[PDB]
């Protein structure tokens, strides 16, 4: 959603909104229920939530960030619930990942924002970051908290 | 030992109530302590059972 601010929030970001927030929660929910009917408590499924640390900052992404933000929550509902031992959350605040080439992404000020002492991404590296959070030591502190 | 069959007791866990809690106790101690129901091996029967050591509940099954 692009140069969508805050007057034209319509249907598209309604439905943006149901994709990337309420249907993933349902989609979580769906995986509890068939996980509790088989009586599977000790086998939970780590959700990766991709998170953004830009929440607000750059506006006319429509209810992207709201979207980004409202994820957060899930790292408190798993005290609070029943769902724990179905799920784990372990969110990734994924950064600057480079696409293709010029237009992809933002690629040229990608050399500037690194001149800030900042480092940016390819594709292939941020694989490999969050394959990271899959390697058995990070699966054990998930199922921790 | 001898007599091992499929649904074994399983008639009088229907019917009595004081079986029913001999049973549905011991499933939950197995259930809770090495990750699996006595109940499902005994009504089912089933070839291979894989325990899964996943989760606070999964470690201290593991540690037993």
């Amino acid at each position: 959603e692009q140069g969508i601010e805050l007057e034209h929030i319509d249907s598209k970001s309604e439905f943006a909104h149901r994709i990337m927030l309420t249907n993933i929660l349902r989609m979580m929910g769906c995986v509890k229920k068939q996980k509790s009917a088989r009586g599977i408590e000790t086998r939970p499924a780590q959700v990766i939530l991709p998170m953004s640390p830009n929440h607000g900052t750059f506006g006319g992404d429509g209810m992207y960030s709201e979207s980004k933000l409202s994820l957060e929550t899930l790292f408190n509902r798993w005290h609070s619930e029943s769902w724990a031992n179905q799920l784990t959350v372990c969110g990734a605040i994924i950064g600057w990942t480079r696409g293709t080439g010029l237009m992809s992404a933002n690629n040229i000020i990608a050399e500037g924002i690194e001149k800030m002492g900042v480092r940016t991404f390819s594709q292939k590296e941020m694989a490999f970051n969050l394959l990271g959070l899959l390697t058995p030591e990070v699966v054990e502190l998930c199922q921790k908290s | 030992q001898g007599s091992q069959e499929q649904g074994m007791g399983m008639d009088l866990y229907k019917t009595s109530k004081a079986a029913q809690d001999v049973w549905n106790r011991a499933d939950n101690h197995f259930k809770d302590t090495y990750g699996f129901s006595i109940l499902d091996i005994v009504i089912n029967n089933p070839v291979n059972l894989t325990i899964h050591f996943g989760g606070e509940k999964g470690k201290r099954i593991r540690e037993n």
